[PDB]
């Protein structure tokens, strides 16, 4: 019942600049959350590493399908 | 090379003989080449078409 | 324009040989390949400096697009 | 005017006709047939 | 000088491009003027128009090799999308050596220049990539 | 000075390309009818040499092939023959215009 | 007689008399919350009917008069600050300004 | 004696396409006239079968085009062949225009004028046929370009109301464009015969620009087999595109039905108009913009009235060839500008490139003409 | 905002001479008739188009007979409906686009005949759209609109069946996520291109005829032109 | 000298319309060539405006022609010019052929 999609999604991003961009995302996320109601929303980073992770996942996705 | 010379003497001397030659040649190679082309197209997949799994059902 | 009253020529002998007794491709991979390399030598100095300048402007244009649509302020 | 000689086409002649001493009667049918057979295969493809 | 070589290496490589080629042409102009200055000190051209001509040839050629090096650097970095190899600058040094042989108008010099400039350029980027200091520690 | 302009001229004459097909300077001229009058008024021997050089050039560009090194017409030994004749034809053109105005 | 026939052909290519049957429109305004621009087709053109927001009323009130190429003050065109009705057509070329 | 010079049809054909004294050194680029002709008659044929399977109404248009691409057999390749054949038509057409500009063949005056008339006619045909599928991109490109025609004051508004057949883009506009996309290629074919007429009268042109009237060979059987080779190259590229990438030139906005409400920001016209659509939104002036567009193709009219250099080729001039290749790069830059959205930096480089277009033509090619006219004692 | 660029996958039909997996198209139509045939309409395919693709003739005729028609007039003229076998489109769960807009949070669902080719990206975009549901860093979240980065504006009034409504496939293939999503996107690729296998067949026939025809034409041109490449000129004056 | 005799189109116009040496004897029964020509291009013109305002489908064909009768300005006269111009056209074509069979031009 477990898809391999979540498996490779977990599996690709062990140590990566994807993980570096997650730390960048949490840095701008702490900037967003620890500052009450300004404009900047920390979303650019979210888009760009979810692109990065879906490409590295797409590199080896069709194995166990 | 005389096999091309005797081919010239048999089938390339006359005009209408040359036309009838290319008629028979184009028809036979049409048949056999379409068979070979479809064979190559099924060989390059062998498991993807509708025909084999439609008759194995 | 008809065929025969074009000009006046004296003093010229033109030899030429039949198509059959000469071959199809005389020294094709022996002279034609230095031929095409010499032809490429005659042009690219004054063909490429448009195209690579276009190319760098293309890279810079996409660069300005991405860095000016994605802004990263201080907030 | 008698000093009109041809420049030799030894770079261009076919291997049956590189011999400037053998006759070119029994060398004719094969050469003409090979050229016409290339034209014939072209015509077969175009007609297909 | 340290300012302009620092300007060259401070660019992420990477693509921030045509600044790379401008810096490389500035390198070429400087190096051509250096070596031409020694040459015009040590030849005495007479006429002086020949002295300006020789310095112009040296500056122009070194700037040309700098431009071609930077161009194929930028293009290979954009195309391969793998900015860490020295192979792209190996292409760089060979292209620079080829056009050196072009502007001196003989081909064997271009061949040996392709080989040696490619090997030196791969080693330069590779040594920056690992980190081998300029001239010294000088500690122990 | 004046030596430098001539060196630019020599470079440009080599990079122009019409010395690589053996042509000379007065054989690339674009035809108005004044050019056609100047071609009509030529002496016979140079006219024959003109048509021979033109015919070799059209041949070599037909097989897209350049002459050897040795047969290139070197700079400033080519005959600058057309400029007297074409000069006088344009002069008579200016004469018609200045007389009828 | 030639220009009579010319005018016959020009007027035959001019327009269509059933397409000359345009109409009036009747638009209901309670299904339109704040900042919502509903586009009802009429005359072959978009009819934007928008209930704007008050924050954009601040952003339009901070639009200066004499620095524009054509000052048309918002009070000098419509009846309400938060309701607006336009032919949804950019007068350059007639797109849909989204 | 011979029927080939007694029968009056064959008199014209034997003095046109058999014993035509072409010069001997034609390079690859003179095949493109025959290629344009073959593309044109293939366009006429594929469009004819399309016209046999098509019902033109705003209710029914996209339904019918879908019907052609599904049920009527092989009509999918008829549709795709018509579209990519228009594409290859304009590629071959810009090659033929570029050749005529490059080798100094623009001295042939009334031939060149007939050429520009042919160019406008092909542009109108391509525009109206591209309106025809009646999708989203079709619809908004139609409305944009018609109000661009409305930019001229005091008659042009009513002129646009007149060419509508309505007060907007209506069914009547659709059938007007169907009728004209049908009837214009016949006018193009007849004017192509006129183009060829003046060319046969004045004489052809060698690559070197030398008056080459001493080394002729007739048109048969040399350039006949050369152009049959060229036609096979055309069929090669064309079947390669219609059998491996129909989406290489396809637009994703075309395949939706024409919502008259949505208008996506993907709003670009058909791709080979983008060399000139970008100029039209370059200059921030409406009437000045449409006048600038028509003046660009009028610059292509008044090309031959600036040649003053004394040799007509550009194989024998470096500097003019340099500026000409800058002109090629400039056109490709302008097409890319048209194929990108509206911003600040794109508008900067688009304004720069349109000014560079007119600056290459009206300044730099004559300044180079003066400088080689002065350089070699001419 | 941004456009998130979709990926590129090593598809079964990615290569330029591949067919489509007809078994995958069969289960893709099965997924379509289960879940996807509730919101989206796909008018431009009939049941007769499936007759030689991924279903046999008789099974597909019974499948078309499963769904009623609401056919038009009869002898009296007012009404009746039809079983519906072969001349039959896939019947339109939303009759009006206003009714479709009203049945959801506005935002009428697109029709699914030309989706794969009409959305700035192929079935990659449909797949990654279908799988990419995630959570926002404080966007407005207008009451029904799911955040999804593979969409311009990212706000989508479509519930994801990306694992929801597992549908018990007719064979026993594991009803995971990537399996069902990839196979229904393969179905949509088919529904965009009913010529794909046939068109690559004719593309390969063209490949062989041009690899077998073009050098002969080139040689024949070089043969007849070989006179002019070999003619040599010489100058005879007095 | 003259543009009529040297211009490459206008030579064809000169050998077409200006300087065809005709007999000086023909009565009005030889008009029908140019009459059939003017009828023919008038037919093309009427049919062209027709096909501007016509939709070819059996659902919409007679309704479309009815629309030409109603809403197109002078559309009823354009439709009637096309129909009766075809009828005039076939009358004049039989006149042309009756000439060519009577007066012996069928030796050509
Ligand atoms: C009702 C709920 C459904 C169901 C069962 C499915 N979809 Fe989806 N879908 C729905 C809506 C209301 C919309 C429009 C709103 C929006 O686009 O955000 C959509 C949209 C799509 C699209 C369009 C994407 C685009 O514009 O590029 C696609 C391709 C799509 N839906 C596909 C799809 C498939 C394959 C479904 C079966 C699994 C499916 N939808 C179910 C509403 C609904
Ligand atoms: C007189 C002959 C022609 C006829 C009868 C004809 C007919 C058609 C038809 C019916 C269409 C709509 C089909 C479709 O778009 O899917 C069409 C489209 C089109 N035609 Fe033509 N056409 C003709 C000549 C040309 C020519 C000469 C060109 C220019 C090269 C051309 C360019 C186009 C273009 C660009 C389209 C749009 C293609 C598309 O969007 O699918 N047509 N034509
Ligand atoms: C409708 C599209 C066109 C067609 C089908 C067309 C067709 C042709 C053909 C068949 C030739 C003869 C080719 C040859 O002799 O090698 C030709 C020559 C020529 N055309 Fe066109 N042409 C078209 C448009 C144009 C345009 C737009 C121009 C530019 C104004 C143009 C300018 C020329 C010139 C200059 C030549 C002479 C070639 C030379 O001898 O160098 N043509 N054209
Ligand atoms: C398509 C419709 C036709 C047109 C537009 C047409 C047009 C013309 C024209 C313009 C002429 C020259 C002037 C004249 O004699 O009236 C002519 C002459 C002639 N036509 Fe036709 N024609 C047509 C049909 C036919 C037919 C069906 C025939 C019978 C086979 C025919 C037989 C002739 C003959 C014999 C002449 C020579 C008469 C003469 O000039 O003395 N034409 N036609
Ligand atoms: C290419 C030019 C032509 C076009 C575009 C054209 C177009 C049309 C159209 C759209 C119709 C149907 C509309 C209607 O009649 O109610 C039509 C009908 C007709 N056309 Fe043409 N036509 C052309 C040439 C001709 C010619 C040359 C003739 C013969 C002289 C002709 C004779 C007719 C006739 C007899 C009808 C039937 C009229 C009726 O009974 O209502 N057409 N044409
Ligand atoms: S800006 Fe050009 S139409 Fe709105």
């Amino acid at each position: 019942l477990v898809d391999p999609l979540t498996t490779v999604r977990e599996q690709c991003e062990q140590l990566e600049k994807c993980v570096k961009a997650r730390e960048r995302l949490e840095l701008c996320d702490e900037r967003v959350s620890s500052r009450s109601q300004t404009e900047e929303d920390c979303t650019e980073e979210l888009f760009d590493f979810l692109h990065a992770r879906d490409h590295c996942v797409a590199h080896k996705l069709f194995n166990s399908l | 090379p005389t096999l091309t010379a005797r081919l010239y003497s048999l089938l390339f001397r006359r005009t209408s003989t040359f036309a009838l030659t290319i008629v028979v040649g184009a028809l036979f190679f049409e048949r056999a080449f379409d068979q070979g082309a479809d064979a190559i197209y099924e060989h390059i997949n062998e498991g993807k078409l509708w025909k084999h799994i439609k008759h194995k059902y | 324009r008809q065929f025969g009253h074009l000009t006046r020529v004296r003093h010229v002998i033109t030899y030429s040989l039949s198509p059959f007794e000469q071959r199809a491709f005389p020294h094709y991979f022996s002279k034609g390949i230095p031929n095409v390399l010499r032809r490429t030598r005659a042009c690219i100095l004054r063909v490429a400096p448009p195209f690579v300048v276009f190319y760098l402007v293309y890279t810079w244009g996409t660069q300005e697009f991405e860095k000016s649509k994605r802004k990263n302020p201080a907030a | 005017h008698t000093d009109i000689k041809v420049p030799d086409f030894s770079d261009y002649r076919r291997p049956e006709v590189l011999d400037s001493t053998k006759s070119s009667k029994e060398s004719s049918e094969a050469r003409k047939g090979f050229s016409y057979l290339i034209t014939a295969t072209t015509t077969v493809g175009v007609a297909y | 000088a340290k300012t302009l070589l620092h300007q060259y290496w401070d660019i992420p490589e990477g693509t921030e491009c045509h600044r790379k080629t401008y810096a490389a042409t500035s390198i070429g102009g400087a190096s051509g003027l250096v070596v031409s200055a020694y040459s015009v000190a040590l030849k005495t051209p007479t006429s002086f128009l020949e002295g300006v001509a020789r310095t112009g040839r040296y500056t122009f050629t070194a700037a040309a090799i700098g431009a071609i090096f930077g161009l194929t650097s930028c293009i290979s970095a954009q195309v391969r999308e793998k900015p860490d190899d020295p192979l792209n600058y190996l292409i760089g040094g060979c292209a620079g050596g080829l056009t050196l042989g072009a502007r001196t108008r003989s081909y064997g010099i271009g061949a040996a220049a392709c080989a040696y400039m490619g090997l030196t350029a791969a080693l330069v980027k590779m040594g920056q990539l690992e980190g081998w200091k300029v001239f010294a520690e000088p500690k122990v | 000075s004046s030596k430098w302009l001539e060196g630019i001229r020599k470079w440009y004459y080599n990079a122009a390309g019409f010395n690589k097909l053996g042509l000379m300077r007065d054989d690339t001229i674009h035809e108005n009818d004044d050019v056609k009058e100047a071609i009509r008024r030529l002496p016979e021997n140079l006219y024959n040499d003109r048509v021979f050089r033109i015919k070799r050039a059209l041949d070599l560009s037909m097989r897209q092939q350049i002459l050897p090194k040795e047969q290139w017409t070197k700079y400033e030994e080519d005959k600058f023959y057309l400029e007297p004749y074409l000069k006088e034809v344009i002069r008579e053109r200016k004469e018609r215009e200045e007389w009828t105005k | 007689a030639a220009k009579n026939v010319v005018s016959q052909f020009v007027s035959s290519m001019s327009a269509s008399a059933d397409v000359l049957a345009m109409s009036k429109i009747e638009i209901k305004l309670s299904d339109i919350p704040e900042g919502k621009n509903m586009a009802f087709k009429w005359r072959g053109k978009p009819l934007f009917v928008r209930h704007r927001t008050k924050k954009e009323i601040d952003q339009e009130a901070a639009v200066e008069v004499s620095q524009l190429r054509d000052p048309q003050h918002d009070l000098e065109r419509v009846k309400k600050p938060e309701w607006v009705i336009l032919i949804g057509v950019c007068t350059h070329l007639g797109c849909v300004p989204i | 004696i011979n029927i080939r010079k007694t029968h009056p049809l064959m008199k014209i054909v034997n003095n046109a396409f058999i014993d035509l004294p072409a010069p001997s050194n034609i390079s690859s680029w003179w095949n493109f006239g025959s290629l344009l002709g073959i593309c044109l008659i293939l366009q006429i044929l594929t469009g004819l079968f399309l016209a046999m399977h098509y019902t033109p109404d705003t209710t029914t248009a996209f339904s019918s085009v879908t019907h052609i691409c599904r049920d009527v057999n092989y009509g999918w390749i008829i549709r795709y062949m018509h579209a990519n054949g228009a594409s290859m038509f304009f590629i071959c057409l810009f090659m033929h225009v570029g050749r005529g500009l490059y080798y100094g063949s623009y001295t042939f005056l009334e031939t060149w004028n007939i050429g520009v008339i042919l160019l406008f006619a092909t542009m109108a045909t391509a525009f109206m046929g591209y309106v025809l599928p009646w999708g989203q991109m079709s619809f908004w490109g139609a409305t944009v370009i018609t109000n661009l025609l409305s930019a001229i004051p005091y008659i042009g508004t009513n002129l646009v109301e007149w060419i509508w057949g309505g007060f907007s883009v209506d069914k009547a506009t659709l059938t007007r464009f169907f009728a004209f996309h049908f009837i214009f290629p016949f006018i193009i074919a007849a004017l192509a015969m006129v183009h060829l007429l003046f060319l046969h009268e004045t004489g052809s042109n060698n690559p070197t620009g030398i008056p080459s009237d001493t080394d002729k060979i007739p048109f048969h059987p040399y350039y006949t087999i050369k152009d049959i080779l060229g036609a096979i190259l055309l069929i090669l590229i064309l079947m390669l595109l219609v059998l491996f990438t129909p989406d290489l030139l396809g637009d994703p906005d075309n395949y939706t039905p024409a919502n008259p409400l949505n208008t996506p920001p993907h709003i670009k016209p058909e791709w080979y108009f983008l060399f000139a659509y970008a100029i039209l939104r370059s200059i921030p002036n409406k009437l000045g913009g449409v006048l600038a567009l028509v003046l660009s193709i009028l610059v292509l009219v008044i090309m031959p009235l600036l040649h003053t250099s004394k040799q007509r080729s550009m194989m024998f001039r470096p500097i003019s060839q340099c500026m000409f290749w800058i002109l090629v790069a400039d056109l490709l830059t302008l097409t890319w500008i048209g194929g990108q959205p509206v911003e600040h930096p794109y508008i900067i480089i688009g304004q720069l490139a349109s000014i560079m277009y007119f600056l290459i033509i009206l300044v730099m090619m004559p300044v180079a003409s003066i400088i080689e006219n002065n350089l070699l004692k001419w | 905002d941004l456009e998130l660029h979709p990926p590129s996958y090593p598809w079964s039909h990615r290569g330029l001479l591949s067919s489509l997996d007809h078994t995958s198209i069969r289960r893709g139509f099965q997924v379509y008739k289960q879940v996807c045939s509730s919101c989206h309409s796909m008018d431009y395919v009939a049941y007769r188009h499936l007759v030689g693709v991924c279903y046999t003739e008789d099974e597909a005729k019974a499948l078309a007979e499963e769904v009623e028609v609401q056919d038009g007039p009869n002898e009296d003229g007012e009404m009746f409906m039809r079983p519906g076998k072969l001349s039959d489109y896939f019947p339109k769960p939303y009759p009006n686009p206003e009714a479709a807009r009203a049945a959801n949070n506005g935002a009428l669902p697109p029709d699914l005949s030309y989706i794969v080719r009409a959305r700035h990206g192929g079935e990659d975009y449909v797949f990654s759209l279908l799988t990419g549901y995630c959570e926002p860093p404080r966007v407005s979240l207008r009451e029904g609109l799911y955040f999804n980065p593979y969409f311009p504006g990212q706000a989508i009034g479509m519930a994801p069946p990306i694992y929801n409504e597992v549908l018990e496939f007719d064979d026993g293939t594991p009803a995971t996520m990537s399996q069902v999503a990839k196979d229904v996107c393969t179905f949509l690729r088919w529904a965009a291109e009913p010529e794909h296998d046939h068109r690559k067949r004719m593309g390969l026939k063209m490949l062989l005829m041009m690899g077998l025809l073009l050098p002969l034409v080139y040689a024949m041109k070089r043969h007849k032109w070989s006179v002019l490449k070999s003619r040599k000129l010489a100058y005879r004056p007095p």
